């Protein structure tokens, strides 16, 4: 499966690092729990952080794209039924909160990522990483970065 | 890492703030008396007695503004332009649930939801 | 492979039919010929016509959303070598129109779809279907009428 | 199929619109006389002679005319609300590559243009 | 063969229609400066002022001219023959009120009138 | 134990904190209401004004009662001890200045150091 991610151009350095999931993240995880958060396609992946700044049209020029392979066996899927109903609050509930984390924090993990579905359209799916799983390092040295062609100006 | 000499940011609350920070601020954000008794629950009357007997502004008035002074310096961070920057904080934002920055620097609670959300957009996480 | 269609309510008795590619489609084909628009998920088809009207957050009130599954041996796919540069324009390239035209009037139709680069996302993947296929009747049969929870808001 | 008895829509252009029909449209689609001019292309000069000596619009200008209020009710078929459409109509709309719908009646081409346009969204089919 | 005089465009309307595109146009319908003045609603004194330079038509002069242009393309594609083409452009038909084809892209309603007319005709309506 | 007495909420603060959160938080955390005008910069009296019917407290003084809810859940999570917890909560500390954990509760940004301050004892910093 190709995973598609993206950050600002500052943090080119560390593009996954999972401080920003740590310190900031409140969906898919509480704070000081390690994460990376993948999309499956640079549609979904960019209309998850640039909704909230959709007046900017130029906001791709502060951003950098990467795209990884992330092998199918190692992929997991959740259940509708285990999923609340607030699941898709904006004050971010917390059982999303603890369904990833014990996803994330779990020891001796089997699967690499957990399939959630998008707050913003549920039918597609972003993809929460646990970075301290052993196969992983390799994903992160064969990752791609791509020139953004999502266009901004949808946005008007 | 202090301000001025001593001031700082922690000892500039409670020492209180200067009228001069509340008219570099309501010259920079380009909001009215109203609209800044808006952001920061302070009273228009408290404002204008501050302003003319040249006295500082209390500790709560000034963490007021300190909640909303640090929204303009993450929101610059976050554009690397002060002009977006002021266009995201009078702009509805759809992880704030329709609310605007502005109205997220009245409490605490809110200033630290919206601290958040500067921080995943910066690094890239969904909300 | 799921495929996502959208039309307007006022069209529920014919929701497939290719009257509007015929009429008024510019990219893919031109007019006169018959197709059908569909996306491989429901953001990207939902973005495709509600970004010309992003300025209603209740656009879904008017609009009907239709999944299909297409066999994955009757879906072709182009060349970005074959792709013109303009095939980008707004001002629709008369290249892609007759690219397209020429897989809809084909007759012998091998293939029932093509594989085309979404314009506002090239990376994420529009589907052209030739509706004189033999076997999409029954996938017509089989299309499933969903409930659409692509949020609008998304546009503010 | 004919408006009034026999004026219609195409005997309507050539005998030539009435003032009364710039009065209508003026008001519902809430533009100014230069507004009016700038998306129909017809002079304001032009525009105040009629209305005084009570003369009717050319032909020319009467299709102009024609034009806009076509897409006025195209607009309004789209959304089922006047209201909504007048809003897109003065919103810039990325398959019109940024042009707003009012900008699209000046001539033939994008009046066509913009008619595809609607039909594509009503049909759903991608631009 | 639409290439051989135009850009297969939007914006050249806009930016006005240069005199080389009159003179091949009015050749290959071979019509007078008055014919098209009659048809275009174009002065012909305006086409005398144009041609004086090399200056190109205003946009709506040029949105005629589009017209006309159109007009012969597609009743082309409808008869397979540009020759029978025109001589149907030239035809008053009872179907347009007694006016012919080329009366009808004086308008944008008259050429919709006439653009249905001949995606009728492509029905082969009988 | 933050269900107990909180609904695990933004919303709650525009509302208006319920005196049975004010009672329920000063007996776990133990402080006379004199202490709570203290640690929470909320007049005594005030506190009296919103006793003597059930009205809820505005939502700046909930704001305030928020984070006392914040730092006592925070440091209980830092010790796994809720009674070491309030142990260095009353206790001055010469990383806040001379201050106890409880006198950084008043405005938003002695908040933000301390809750800096409880996550570099998290990362046990020696």
């Amino acid at each position: 499966m190709k995973l598609y991610r993206l950050t600002q151009k500052k943090f080119a350095d560390t593009p996954f690092s999972p401080i920003g999931a740590k310190l900031f993240g409140k969906r898919w995880n509480s704070k000081g729990t390690e994460a990376l958060y993948f999309s499956e396609s640079e549609s979904l992946c960019s209309l998850e952080v640039f909704v909230h700044v959709n007046n900017d049209p130029a906001i791709t020029k502060l951003y950098d794209l990467y795209r990884i392979e992330m092998p199918e066996y190692l992929i997991a899927t959740l259940d509708e039924e285990d999923l609340p109903v607030t699941w898709r609050a904006i004050p971010a509930s917390e059982s999303t909160q603890y369904i990833g984390d014990q996803f994330l924090n779990d020891p001796h993990p089997e699967f690499a990522a957990l399939q959630v579905p998008s707050t913003i359209s549920p039918r597609d799916k972003n993809y929460v990483v646990n970075p301290n799983h052993p196969k992983m390092k390799e994903i992160i040295k064969k990752a791609e970065k791509l020139d953004f062609a999502f266009d901004p100006r949808i946005f008007k | 890492g202090i301000e001025d000499a001593e001031t700082g940011r922690t000892d500039a609350v409670h020492k209180g703030f200067e009228p001069k920070v509340y008219r570099n601020i309501v010259e920079r954000v380009k909001l009215s008396q109203n609209e800044f008794q808006n952001v920061t629950l302070i009273p228009v009357s408290t404002i204008k007695r501050r302003l003319k007997n040249d006295e500082r502004f209390n500790t709560q008035e000034s963490d007021a503004i300190y909640r909303l002074a640090m929204l303009l310096k993450l929101a610059t961070e976050l554009f690397d332009d002060e002009e977006r920057a002021l266009e995201w904080m009078k702009e509805n934002v759809y992880g704030l649930g329709g609310k605007r920055p502005l109205d997220m620097v009245s409490t605490t609670v809110d200033f630290e939801i919206v601290k958040d959300l500067i921080g995943r957009l910066e690094h890239g996480v969904f909300s």
